[PDB]
């Protein structure tokens, strides 16, 4: 027998990223 | 020449008409928003289906698209139209008679460039309002600085600086003063290409010939070089995921994943997109998933996995090659006949110019399916 | 017709006079019938008359 | 002569060589042990000329 | 993603921990040189005391393994576990069982490396956590019982399944097995990383390198018809006769010069790539039988490859190299060789080459036609650049000795090559 | 040890381990019970219930 | 009083500790400045203890506002944690005939 290359399924988790509001600031 | 009986709904049959797409995120359901010529769809990237559809049609082609959380700006010939949930809900007049032909928002400033290299910089009139409607200012770029805008960055961590990427080089702008803040040195080859890296400080820059620069603002130096010839990049994106593959898009209609821990090749997918139609016009992985997303300009968008390695102990050396994985499609020319399939009106048959049939369903165009021509046995 | 077909190179069976075939080829399986070669001698064609597709 | 003359030149002139089948070098396998690197260059070299 | 695939991923993890007496008589009684019985019924430190004597033995043949007797041989590696370690010792244990697999790839053929092993499987279940390694180490010993031993009581990991047909069976596996395992493709990544380890650490030998040879020769020979399966498998095998070259031992040089003309000859390269290989070659050429292997290999490689410029002059720095790694005398004895391989696109460039730069062994290179057997359209070649420099240097008495030569061989092209450009 | 298991199509999920503290069984609040050796992973015994 | 040497020893062995086996498997190994600055950058100023995310990048109870420089430092300690910082860009940079022209020639052609 070959190697089984076996598909799956794929579940896309959460994804924390960052934030442009929080780069961009109000002057002091 | 507004009808009085009929009245139009939308558009089957159509992923992408070629401009670039753009990815956000509500949650967990990652969303995909394209232009489809005079409107734009947005379709779910978990299972390809679709979630919404712009209801008014735009004067003119949509030029340039982006999306923050929930809110999706399309740029077409001289306006910039807010849209929440495929309705439209704000439009902004650009002063001038010029077009836009990039954008990009960050934080409370919208920023749009018009091609009589122009800048736009629009802010929120309060910081908990939603969209940007505010007026800031005005820049622009003179041939003394930079050549044709290319694209406009909001690198991470950067207080009111916008980066520019023109034909020669890059420049910083910082907005609430109205100024150039930095200029980088020259480049040889015409930039073709800009996208700014997970890692802080870094954009990486497609030329036109097969040169990939990964260049540092702070340092202000071509941290790194990546050659490819008789290629002309046409898109980047970085892996998130936490393994460090660099996926290129090259015009010629193919993909290159490169690891840059080992400076190696993982590997290359050849023809996924039409190359007469301009090849692989974006391409895109998902944040924080192993997930590229490709359109092209063959209305064609298709989704790509990357499996777990095989290797028990080595792992990041033998990493697997891409599976494909789900996708949407319709026809290259427009078509030249169609059809409905049945009474429930479900399906329709439509076959074009490009030697193909299709059926395309109507109520959620997940099923967009070429009918094979294989020959029975006599 | 037993099928043969012996290749010989001139610039050698000249000078030998009992010359060995470059190849001795039998891919068909039937009678010879149309040997022919390419112009520029880079392609030899081989059909049989009797079996189809030969 | 003309072009067409350098090109026949070339073409007689270039001469045949042996090609690389895929049952030709299963043999080194039961003949690999307790020998030496240039003893089995040499073979390969044999049977690839 | 189902239950069960969840609970067979903890049964994964949870593969090497005993937590009942059967399981535990499972992982005990696998083991390398005793049956089932009495290897459930023995003990620690029987099988450690077998294990001091038989590293002692191989340390007296070789001083490396102290430093194992000094780790993973002590009576606190009688105490300790797997299991109630951090992840940090976790991967220290790994690092030092690899570098010992690596040694120990070396002397499979000594019970004393059979005993220390089998003291090393017992207590720290490398036949489970790392079988990868092991496998890659004990692989070119495949016709022996040792090896049929490791099959019985390992556990195979996806990439092994021809192994895996022959398990518990009486016959050895065999080679054509053994070529279709290479013949994946991702294994042979696999199998590149090992060596590239194996270099790194100056830890390679004669046995080893043969079988990894021939067998490459063998995964190109069956794809000699998938073109595109060779195309996508040039960068593996040609990255490893890179690194292998740049290694410093004959045996990898040779290794390295074999595998470069298999794969040349199978499928036809680029220009720039067969001048990439000549140049590594030639940088790295260090020993007499290298360089006989590597002026074979460069020989046959300018033979496989034919297009416009097929037989343009060599650029400067690869001929000066080559004449520095070279010399007239024995690349002469060489085609006065009884063999006289065919040097043809190689000699003539190699010529041409002398002419453009030089233009002092004239008489060298009078010899050099007299002893190859030419062909036309290349000695029309070396006809027209040996007008081209005759008009431009003065006159030469070996030169028109050459005209001559010419002369009494096929004046005739001679006088082509003048009317087509000259009197 | 330190299980993570999600099964995101029946109902949110009912524990108890056994008084000896190694077999674990759940009770989903659609159909879905399981009884599971927990430590090495053999499932025991499956039941789907659309009770 | 510190214990003797063989002391040290028979409680090795008595006890079972491996820290020694432990330090010898950690020490084994196989023997065989920017260009361009902006001052109102510098000497912005922007509260703190205004929002939430601000709240969670602090590091002080009683502190409300910060200059720029130091809300940046701090800020990109933030984004480091959100993405762990590569190697590849970490430690390496690119700024007779040699040997790995072949690798080269490899990298440069499909």
């Amino acid at each position: 027998p070959k190697v089984v290359r076996e598909a799956k399924k794929v579940e896309m988790t959460e994804a924390r990223a960052y934030n442009a509001d929080a780069d961009t600031a109000k002057a002091a | 020449k507004n009808s009085k009986i009929f009245s139009p709904f939308r558009i089957i049959g159509n992923v992408s008409n070629g401009v670039p797409f753009a990815t956000g995120t509500l949650g967990s359901t990652f969303y995909i928003v394209t232009c489809v010529g005079k409107t734009f769809q947005i379709y779910d990237a978990n299972t390809l289906h679709l979630l919404f559809v712009s209801e008014k049609e735009t004067p003119s082609s949509i030029v340039a698209l982006s999306a923050h959380f929930h809110y999706v700006y399309a740029a077409y010939e001289n306006k910039v139209g807010i849209y929440k949930r495929g309705i439209e809900e704000h439009l902004l007049e650009l002063e001038t008679d010029a077009n836009v032909e990039h954008l990009c928002i960050f934080g409370d400033y919208l920023c749009a460039s018009t091609d009589d290299n122009s800048i736009f910089i629009y802010k929120k009139s309060d910081p908990q309002d939603k969209y940007p409607s505010e007026f800031y200012t005005k820049l622009t770029v003179t041939e003394i600085q930079g050549g044709e805008i290319v694209s406009l960055q909001h690198l991470a961590t950067y207080l009111n600086k916008l980066t520019v990427v023109t034909k020669s080089n890059v420049l910083l702008f910082n907005v609430r003063t109205g100024k150039l803040v930095f200029t980088s040195n020259e480049f040889p080859d015409q930039i073709t290409t800009a996208e700014p890296a997970p890692v802080l400080d870094i954009i990486a820059l497609g030329t036109v010939t097969g040169e990939v620069i990964m260049f540092n603002m702070r340092k202000g130096k071509r941290i790194r070089t990546i050659k490819i010839p008789q290629s002309r990049i046409s898109s980047l994106s970085f892996r998130t995921d936490g393994s460090s593959h660099l996926s290129v898009g090259t015009s010629s209609g193919d993909l290159i994943f490169y690891d840059l821990d080992r400076r190696s090749r993982i590997h290359v997918l050849k023809n996924i997109h039409r190359e007469s139609y301009g090849g692989v016009t974006q391409a895109t992985f998902l944040n924080g998933q192993p997930i590229i997303v490709t359109s092209g300009g063959d209305n064609s968008l298709k989704e790509y996995v990357f499996d777990p390695s095989l290797s028990q102990g080595s792992g990041d050396v033998v990493v697997q090659p891409p599976r494909y994985l789900r996708s949407r499609g319709g026809h290259s020319q427009p078509p030249s006949y169609i059809a409905f399939a049945d009474s429930q009106s479900h399906f329709m048959l439509s076959a074009s110019k490009d030697r193909s049939l299709w059926s395309f369903s109507l109520r959620k165009d997940a099923q967009s399916q070429e009918m094979s021509q294989r020959l029975h046995k006599k | 017709e037993s099928g043969f077909v012996n290749l010989y190179d001139r610039n050698n069976a000249m000078t030998s006079s009992t010359p060995t075939p470059v190849a001795a080829l039998d891919q068909l399986t039937t009678t010879i019938s149309n040997l022919q070669f390419s112009p520029d001698g880079q392609i030899l064609c081989m059909a049989s008359r009797a079996v189809k597709d030969a | 002569e003309d072009e067409e003359d350098i090109a026949l030149e070339f073409i007689n002139g270039e001469k045949k060589d042996k090609l690389v089948n895929m049952n030709s070098f299963t043999s080194m396998f039961d003949n690999i042990q307790n020998v030496q690197m240039d003893t089995f260059f040499d073979r390969v070299m044999k049977v690839l000329t | 993603s189902s239950l069960s695939d969840q609970l067979a991923q903890v049964a994964s993890n949870n593969a090497t921990v005993a937590l009942d007496r059967k399981r535990r008589q499972k992982l005990h009684s696998a083991s390398l040189i005793y049956n089932s019985k009495t290897a459930a019924t023995q003990d620690y430190d029987f099988i450690f005391e077998n294990a001091s004597k038989a590293l002692e033995e191989l340390s007296q043949i070789e001083p490396k393994f102290a430093i194992f007797s000094r780790t993973l041989f002590s009576e606190s590696s009688i105490s300790l576990d797997r299991n109630v370690q951090t992840k940090e010792e976790i991967k220290d244990l790994d690092n030092a069982i690899n570098a010992y697999l690596l040694l120990a790839s070396s002397k499979w053929y000594l019970a004393p490396t059979l005993h220390a092993t089998e003291w090393l499987v017992r207590r720290f279940q490398i036949h489970v956590k790392n079988t990868e390694m092991l496998l890659l180490s004990t692989l070119n010993y495949y016709q022996t019982p040792v090896f049929k031993r490791i099959l019985s009581i390992i556990k195979l990991p996806p990439l092994f399944n021809c192994l895996s047909n022959f398990v518990r069976s009486e016959k050895p596996p065999t080679a054509l097995t053994m070529i279709k395992l290479f013949n994946d493709m991702d294994f042979l990544k696999l199998y590149t990383s090992y060596l590239d380890q194996c270099i790194k650490h100056n830890a390679t030998y004669t046995n080893q390198l043969l079988f990894t040879t021939c067998c490459f020769i063998n995964v190109v020979a069956f794809n000699s018809n998938n073109d595109e399966k060779l195309n996508q498998l040039v960068p593996i095998l040609l990255e490893i006769s890179a690194k292998l070259l740049a290694s410093k031992s004959k045996d990898c040089q040779i290794a390295a010069h074999t595998i470069l003309v298999v794969f040349a000859t199978a499928l036809p390269l680029k220009k720039t790539i067969i001048l990439a290989a000549m140049e590594t070659i030639l940088s790295n050429l260090d020993a007499k039988e290298a360089k006989h292997s590597a002026l074979l290999t460069i020989c046959k490689l300018f033979q496989t490859l034919k297009g416009q410029g097929n037989v343009d002059q060599l650029p400067s720095k690869i001929f000066k190299l080559f004449d520095s790694k070279f010399d007239t005398v024995s690349i002469l004895t060489f085609l006065d060789k009884e063999d006289k391989p065919v040097c043809d696109k190689f000699i003539t460039s190699y010529t041409r080459s002398i002419a453009r730069y030089d233009r002092s062994k004239l008489n060298i290179i009078l010899s050099l036609l007299k002893k190859i057997r030419l062909e036309r359209y290349e000695v029309r070649l070396i006809i027209t650049d040996l007008i081209y420099l005759s008009e431009i240097l003065e006159d030469k008495s070996q030169l028109v000795e050459l005209f001559e030569y010419f002369i009494s061989i096929n004046e005739d092209l001679v006088l082509k090559c003048l009317k087509s450009l000259g009197l | 040890k330190a299980l993570d298991l999600s099964l995101k199509e029946f109902g949110p999920y009912h524990i108890k381990y056994a008084k000896n503290g190694t077999h674990l069984l759940i009770t989903g609040r659609k159909g879905h019970v399981a009884s599971m050796d927990w430590r090495k992973g053999q499932l025991r015994a499956e039941l789907f219930l659309n009770e | 009083p510190p214990p003797d040497e063989e002391e040290q020893l028979l409680a090795k062995f008595v006890f079972g500790d491996t820290t020694d086996l432990q330090e010898n498997l950690a020490k084994f190994n196989a023997d065989f400045e920017a260009a361009w600055i902006d001052s109102d950058d510098e000497k912005i100023k922007v509260p703190i203890l205004v929002t939430n995310k601000t709240k969670k990048l602090r590091t002080s109870y009683n502190e409300s506002k910060i200059n720029g420089v130091h809300y940046i430092n701090r800020l990109r300690s933030q984004f480091e944690k959100i993405y762990p910082r590569p190697k590849w860009v970490d430690d390496e940079s690119d700024s007779n005939g040699d040997i790995n022209a072949l690798t080269k020639i490899l990298s440069t052609t499909y």
